[PDB]
């Protein structure tokens, strides 16, 4: 467990950089203050894993609907990647007790 | 002749490849607790100079960040006419280096472009109202059009900083504890 | 990811029969999506216990 927390942990450092980088020029300008700073990135993405982060954390009020898109992305990407993650951690520890 | 030998090369890609990844972060560095320009704000700090001038010149981080995606760029291409179009292009992680790659390269040659739009305008016109040639500059993030070359290279970035993140699997397989856990990752990934 | 609201269905006239349609595609969609994870699964164990 010790050791798939550090995929975990790299997976989400990624992704916390990339949407951070994303939308920290619309600080003012989103329907919530989600991906805005390092703060609040950290918790969207933290709280992405439970179903606690809702979807319209990544939408803009511009029409520039490019970065909002691009936002889409990254989140259904993270989203599914984390649940690759889990699963080969699943089977990781079902393989470290049958031994 | 200890920085020609083997691991000591390996440790001296790793440590290149830690300091761009750390370039990475500290780039966005004054943003970290707040931007502090706002999209309906304008900021020049020099009273003669547009807006789209601030937004546009490089820093030296992005220098140095593109200096490290050019000697990637010329290590890669180095590399795939070694090797050919038939060895290099059979391995599917090829095709993520070389995305990331061509995503950086287009995300820096969108913002050169823009750089140069507003370098032209801010020559040609060197507080009335301005002309209809350079009124499309000096104006906030609500009034840029939705393909702005800007926000293309902003949109483009953010994925490539993302993607570059998964050069940790080039020196994973060195160690003793994360080498078996990828290659049981690459196992289970063909299905 | 369970992100979409159960209200996504329905509508403000009185068509319950268009509305009933379209909670048992739904409901079918999350149980087959469920099944296929579920198969998934097993899959990526027999592709690791060879
Ligand atoms: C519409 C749906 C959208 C779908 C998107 C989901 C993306 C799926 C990701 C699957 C990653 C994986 O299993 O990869 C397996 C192994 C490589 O196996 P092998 O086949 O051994 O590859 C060998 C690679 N080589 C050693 C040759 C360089 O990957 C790793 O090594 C993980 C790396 C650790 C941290 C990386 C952070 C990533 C942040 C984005
Ligand atoms: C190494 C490999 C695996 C890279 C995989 C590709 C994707 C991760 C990237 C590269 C191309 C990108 C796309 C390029 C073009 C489009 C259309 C664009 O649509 C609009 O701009 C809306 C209209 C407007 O207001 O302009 C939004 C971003 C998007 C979906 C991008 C989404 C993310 C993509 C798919
Ligand atoms: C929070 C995350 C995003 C960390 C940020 C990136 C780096 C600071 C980390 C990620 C991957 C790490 C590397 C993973 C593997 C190794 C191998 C290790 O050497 C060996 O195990 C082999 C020695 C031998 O041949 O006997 C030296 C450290 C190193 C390079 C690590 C150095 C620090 C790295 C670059
Ligand atoms: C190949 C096999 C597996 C097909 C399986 C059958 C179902 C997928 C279909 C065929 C019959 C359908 C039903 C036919 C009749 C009804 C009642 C009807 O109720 C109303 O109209 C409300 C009152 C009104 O306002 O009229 C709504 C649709 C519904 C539930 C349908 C739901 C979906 C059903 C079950
Ligand atoms: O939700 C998403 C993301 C979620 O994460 C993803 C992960 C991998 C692949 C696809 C993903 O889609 N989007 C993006 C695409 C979107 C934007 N405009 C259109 C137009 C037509 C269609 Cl058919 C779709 C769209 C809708 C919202
Ligand atoms: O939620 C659903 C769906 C969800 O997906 C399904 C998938 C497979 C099978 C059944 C499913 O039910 N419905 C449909 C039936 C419904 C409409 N009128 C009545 C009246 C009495 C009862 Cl007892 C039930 C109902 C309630 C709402």
């Amino acid at each position: 467990i010790f050791k798939f927390m550090v995929i975990f942990i790299m997976v989400f450092v990624a992704f916390m950089i990339g949407m951070f980088n994303l939308y920290s020029y619309y600080i003012g300008a989103k329907q919530n203050e989600a991906f805005t700073t390092v703060e609040e990135s950290f918790k969207t993405l933290f709280w992405a894993i439970f179903g606690l982060s809702e979807v319209k954390s990544v939408v803009i009020n511009y029409n520039h609907k490019f970065i909002e898109n691009i936002g889409y992305v990254l989140y259904g990407v993270y989203n599914v990647t984390m649940v690759i993650v889990l699963l080969n951690m699943l089977i990781a520890m079902i393989n470290s007790s049958f031994q | 002749k200890i920085m020609r030998g083997p691991f000591m090369k390996f440790v001296a890609h790793a440590a290149s490849f830690t300091i761009f990844l750390g370039l990475l972060v500290m780039n966005a560095a004054d943003r970290f607790e707040g931007t502090k320009l706002l999209p309906n704000e304008t900021s020049t700090d020099n009273a003669k100079q547009l807006f789209r001038m601030k937004t546009s010149c490089f820093s030296w981080m992005e220098m140095l960040i593109i200096s490290w995606v050019i000697g990637m760029i010329w290590a890669e291409c180095k590399e795939i006419w070694t090797q050919g179009p038939k060895e290099y292009l059979f391995e599917l992680w090829n095709m993520l280096d070389f995305g990331m790659l061509a995503i950086f390269a287009a995300s820096f040659i969108a913002r050169f472009m823009a750089f140069w739009h507003a370098s032209k305008a801010q020559s040609i016109i060197d507080k009335v109202t301005l002309g209809d040639n350079v009124k499309y500059y000096n104006l906030a993030r609500i009034k840029w059009d939705p393909s702005d070359p800007q926000i293309i290279s902003e949109g483009l970035y953010a994925i490539a900083v993302v993607l570059s993140f998964s050069r940790i699997a080039y020196i994973l397989p060195a160690n003793e504890s994360f080498g078996p856990l990828q290659i049981s990752l690459g196992r289970t990934v063909k299905d």
